[PDB]
RNA sequence: AUUGGAUAUGCCAUAUAAAGCGCUUUCGAAGAGUCGAGUUGUUUGCAGCUCUAAAUGGGUGGUCAUCUAA
RNA sequence: UUGACCUCAAAUCAGGUAGGACUACGCGCUGAACAAUAAGCGCAGGAAAAGAAAAUAACCAUGAUUCCCUCAGUAACGGUGAAGCGGGAAAAGCUCAAAUUUGAAAUCUGGCAACAUUUCUUUUGUUGUCCGAGUUGUAAUUUCAA
């Protein structure tokens, strides 16, 4: 059992490849959505700051976003994720702020019937 | 409002209620066939729990399987082989006594068309899904594999990815 | 203080009761729904006023015949 | 006498933790001197630029 | 004061202040620890510093708690937390409060979401103090204790010295209203009527004076509420102090009720607390008092007492009271039975049912609120005698 | 794209409903009879308040009417 | 500029919040309706043979022979304790109604 | 020619309706021959057999943390 | 009795569906040599399986699954031999059972009638009516993130 890369730079020229149809899909939104920041868990890494997966809903509600729509406009939402520290807090609130300071959002024609 | 009620009688398996009906009804379900259909479910809370709605297209079959492989597993397998159209869904317990163990087994009808139109049924009539009883994609198929998350729960050791620049 | 005395059955050396009802004895004075009423059981029911606008619909449009013209039909 | 065996376990991790953080102060310090040491610009090399 | 409080107490009509509150209010300002008689406006004197203090710092939800007032009993509690929620209705501020025999589980999440004034029964408190999670607790600046003669006699003596030491002293004033001791840390009528005939025998009591000024107590606002909607539902119009639950509309029915020479008027035990009695022929207390000691200095036209005929232990109280008392004797073949057609209504309607549950929760949570044990007992009292009372032929489902 | 935003909210700018013949009567038959402000007792009736609307959802059908 | 900057650190400066309480972590709290339907229950179905000698042994006042039996046919004391205490429950109420 | 997702615009809308956020003096159901134990095979889990449960419980990790199976 | 309801059957009763083939990849059962190994058997797809924690961790905590790189030939075992961590690819979340719609089974297949519709006279629908399914529970509603 033995496995060679050859499809290396086949693969990789797919995956970019694929990544281009998907912008086509899609023009005005980014090809990825935003996720937010927080610490590795271990004493090896804790100092440091990487993306997570989602934005959490104290994340969310604090930076003014209902959680239904959250999941319209692009930011994605982590359930499990929660804030212990406020500075885990501040760093991902601003993080939605400085995302919705860019954001344009399209309107979308609404069912306006005659009667109420 | 019943099936909370029918969920705690279920819990106790050798009570006078119980025991009383486990010989009774494992007497008569001898009597039958070994693959026999069922009208109503014998169990109706944990049918009704396990996915089966009182519906056309929704099945059940009632099947003794040999004491001494799983043996609830073997109930889907030889279920499923008697009705090689429906699709199995789910399987559970419901009698058993010192030579047999009695297996519900509920199937649905991937072509009746109260299914294909069910939003939430429709799942069943992908192609993927054909003999899920043969391939260990039911839930004891999904445990009799030990398929789950936990740290109590091949090939990626014997092989050897020699990169392009090596 | 155990003073290491064994049990005489240690491993090392009616059929039918009655009916003992001893939790329906005594009849229960509240219900069990803590819940509040909600409002549809005392509102005039919102299952036909929905059907009944589609009634209302098919009758506008002409897709039922009107009680009237069952009559006469 | 002694920890414990798993006790132990973590004196690697009382070890490993300051790896990480020792290698990115490494490459900064390393960074910063080579900002010290360069050399100056030589103002008889723009004749011809 | 603000320009947000100063118009909330237009509202009310609250613009001169107490003679406690002379000397109260404008040294609160300052905000010190600050250690008044019955009915005296005491609830705005240990308020209007609080609220201005909130909007000094700009309290939000995320703040946590800043300002808590502990009352005696759940009753107290109401009637503060109707005046804080009208003098903060032109506020941003979260009014709330936590008391016993209240849903924990939804007590228990308002304060998660950020609670910032609150007011609670010391009972309650300490349970959310200790076991409630989420509770952000740490950031309080007021602290307010009222009777703390009551808040003793209840029986709450572990109750302050466990409380008091989990609060943070430090940065906080305190208003205190055995009390040195909690400060060094910082003629008679009685008719003897069934529970179930209870209610009919007082709205026969009605019908034949109707033409006579009547007053009844009862020791609940929601009970006043019930009684009030009921009995103007039923074609007998009666005034009552409860209202939208505005202070205005109270201080109107009841000056209203003065001038007028008949009528009748329900009120709570609290909401007559302090204020005049005007020449009224019928006095009438409905539920037992929860002072019994204030009732006999309140009295002191005629008195009646609507006790059970398990709760007799209070005329052996008058007897170590040394006041006089007699009874009064009732036929129950001409009260009227109107029951059949009451509970009738009651499935029938929605608003009302809603209004009689949440009465019949009240009456029982006050009742087992009661200090007085050995005269009144919620377990000697039969449920379904009371909720017969209530219009309700079977006792709701009340958590105790 | 951002003036095309624009553009497409201002075509989508009317967003406040109007009523239909049903509950506009309904709305006159309570205003007529309990007044303007006290919305709580208009929705407490339940003779003229069929649906036993709320207080809340009255005062919106009250704002609707009105344009 | 939305833009995720890792590396380095962000922050040494810290402040726990009191967290919440999950409604995943509330599971097991005994609901007041179902306590009644799991006691009724009991009543109707009866009792285990095994159980059912659990109750004589009690009576007969053996209850060191009681738990020697349960624990040997439930597993763990714990889970024998409950029974014990499942089962007294119902001898005592049996002899004050009966 | 055959289709796809959008735009533009015509007509029809059964809306007396249906949602999100908010506040709660009222509530909050949670998967059983399953988990678990002894024991025997298979290769730790899985399988048979013997018994067989609980309701701040149950699983797993370190009196705590996390998770919420059938 | 009638006749309901339950079971029992039959029919060239209408509408269906299953089998065998392929097998590189894939999911199971099972298996000796020389190792979940060949084989044997069973079941599938354009991928299959897995999957939104009864998952880690002891941290400033992370956050469905899958694959890649490292962790690492390391721990552990006794040569066999990983997993968190980290870094990348990709990303999306959800539906039931347990609630009385109870002021109204509101749900659905099938026959028939017209209306349409088409990769299409070969497809797929709607409206109306009738009959069944269903109250031993089909819709809405709610899934712990609540």
């Amino acid at each position: 059992y033995v496995k060679t890369w050859f499809n290396q730079p086949g693969r990789k020229l797919r995956r970019r490849q694929a990544r281009q149809t998907k912008a086509a899909k899609i023009a005005p939104r980014p090809v990825e959505a935003i996720r937010p920041a927080v610490k590795p868990p271990t004493i090896r890494y804790n100092m440091k700051v990487r993306a997570g997966r989602g934005f959490t809903l104290e994340e969310l509600k604090a930076a003014g976003v209902s959680r239904r729509v959250a999941s319209t406009i692009g930011i994605p939402v982590d359930h499990r994720r929660r804030n212990r520290s406020e500075e885990s807090l501040q760093r991902n609130v601003e993080r939605i702020k400085v995302y919705l300071a860019h954001l344009i959002v399209f309107p979308r024609k609404a069912g306006q019937p005659k009667k109420g | 409002g019943a099936y909370k009620y029918l969920e705690e009688l279920a819990k106790k398996k050798q009570s006078d209620v119980n025991l009383f009906l486990s010989r009774v009804r494992a007497w008569e379900y001898r009597q039958m066939n070994v693959i026999h259909r069922a009208s109503r479910p014998s169990r109706p809370d944990k049918a009704r729990r396990l996915g089966y709605k009182a519906k056309q297209g929704y099945v059940i079959y009632r099947i003794r399987v040999r004491r001494g492989r799983s043996a609830r597993c073997t109930a889907e397998e030889r279920v499923g082989r008697y009705c090689s159209n429906l699709r199995v869904l789910n399987s559970y317990w419901v009698n058993q006594d010192a030579t047999y163990k009695f297996f519900e087994v509920i199937l649905v009808d991937p072509s009746h068309k109260a299914i294909r139109r069910d939003p939430r049924i429709n799942w069943i009539v992908n192609p993927v899904h054909k003999h899920r009883e043969s391939r260990g994609l039911t839930s004891i198929g999904k445990k009799s594999r030990g398929i789950g998350k936990g740290h109590r729960f091949w090939l990626r050791h014997n092989t050897l990815s020699l990169r392009r620049y090596r | 203080e155990i003073d290491a005395g064994y049990s005489s059955d240690s491993s090392t050396e009616d059929p039918y009761p009655d009916y003992d009802d001893f939790f329906t004895n005594t009849v229960r004075e509240t219900p069990l729904s803590s819940a509040p009423e909600p409002k549809r059981r005392f509102a005039p029911s919102k299952h036909e006023q929905k059907r009944i606008l589609q009634l209302a619909y098919a009758i506008r449009k002409g897709r039922i015949l009107t009680s009237e013209q069952r009559a006469e039909r | 006498t002694f920890v414990s065996s798993t006790m132990v376990r973590a004196a690697i991790r009382n070890q490993a933790a300051q790896r990480y953080v020792n290698r990115q102060e490494s490459k900064l310090e390393r960074q910063v001197r080579a900002q010290q040491n360069v050399i100056p610009e030589d103002p008889l090399d723009n004749v011809f630029a | 004061l603000s320009e947000n409080i100063q118009k909330a107490i237009k509202e009310m009509g609250f613009e001169t202040m107490t003679e406690i509150q002379k000397r109260s209010i404008p040294p609160l300002l300052a905000g010190r620890d600050v250690l008044a008689k019955t009915g005296s406006g005491k609830t705005l004197a240990f308020l209007i510093p609080t609220i201005e203090m909130l909007y000094a710092l700009k309290f939000k939800p995320r703040n946590g708690t800043g300002v808590i007032i502990i009352s005696p009993t759940r009753e107290l509690a109401l009637q503060i937390f109707g005046v804080a929620k009208e003098l903060l209705k032109y506020h941003h501020q979260t009014f709330g409060i936590v008391i016993g025999g209240a849903n924990r589980r939804a007590e228990a999440d308002k304060l998660v979401k950020g609670v910032n004034l609150l007011v609670a029964t010391p009972g309650r408190l300490l349970d959310h103090l200790q076991n409630t999670k989420g509770f952000v607790f740490r950031n309080l600046r007021s602290l307010v204790i009222d009777e703390a003669d009551r808040i003793l006699e209840i029986g709450f003596e572990d109750e302050m010295r466990q409380i008091m030491k989990i609060l943070p002293s430090e940065n906080r004033q305190t208003l205190l209203f055995k009390v040195e001791d909690l400060a060094r840390i910082s003629e008679q009528g009685y008719v003897v009527v069934d529970s179930d005939k209870r209610f009919l025998l007082l709205f026969s009591f009605l019908k034949r004076n109707l033409k006579k000024k009547v007053i009844v107590f009862m020791s609940s606002c929601a009970s006043v509420k019930y009684m009030a909607e009921l009995l103007n539902y039923i074609d007998l119009p009666v005034l009552d102090l409860h209202g939208k639950q505005k202070q205005q509309r109270r201080t109107n029915t009841f000056f209203e009720f003065c001038n007028a020479e008949k009528g009748i008027l329900l009120c709570t035990n609290v909401a007559a607390r302090g204020l005049d009695i005007p020449a009224v022929d019928w006095i009438v207390q409905y539920d037992p008092p929860d002072d019994p000691r204030d009732y006999i200095h309140r009295v002191g036209g005629k008195s009646l007492m609507f006790l059970a005929p398990s709760e007799l232990g209070f005329l052996r109280y008058l007897k170590t009271a040394k006041v006089s008392l007699n009874e009064f004797e009732f036929p129950a073949n001409k009260v009227a039975n109107v029951q059949s057609q009451l509970e009738k209504l009651v499935s029938k309607n929605y608003y009302l049912q809603q209004s009689a549950k949440d009465g019949y929760r009240s009456y029982l949570q006050a009742y087992a609120s009661y200090s007085l044990k050995s005269i009144f007992d919620i377990n000697k009292l039969d449920l379904a005698k009371v909720a017969k009372s209530f219009g309700f032929a079977h006792p709701p489902n009340v958590n105790i | 794209l951002e003036e095309e935003a624009v553009k497409k909210a201002a075509r989508q700018s009317n967003k406040m409903l109007p009523l239909s013949a049903f509950e506009h009567a309904y709305i006159q038959r309570l205003i007529n009879k309990y007044g303007t402000e006290d919305f709580e007792s208009m929705a407490k009736d339940v003779k003229l308040n069929s649906k036993l609307f709320n207080g809340s959802k009255l005062k919106n059908l009250y704002i609707r009417m009105k344009a | 500029a939305p833009g995720l900057v890792v590396g380095l650190n962000k922050g040494k400066t810290l402040t726990k919040r009191q967290l919440p309480e999950r409604p995943s972590r509330r599971k097991g709290h005994l609901s007041k309706r179902t306590a009644f339907v799991r006691s009724i229950v009991r009543e109707v179905a009866g009792f285990a043979p095994y159980e059912r000698r659990v109750m004589e042994l009690i009576r007969n006042s053996q209850d060191k022979r009681a738990r020697k039996l349960a624990k040997k046919r439930l597993g763990t004391l714990k889970r024998a304790k409950g029974k014990i205490e499942e089962l007294t429950s119902v001898i005592q109420s049996s002899r004050l109604a009966h």
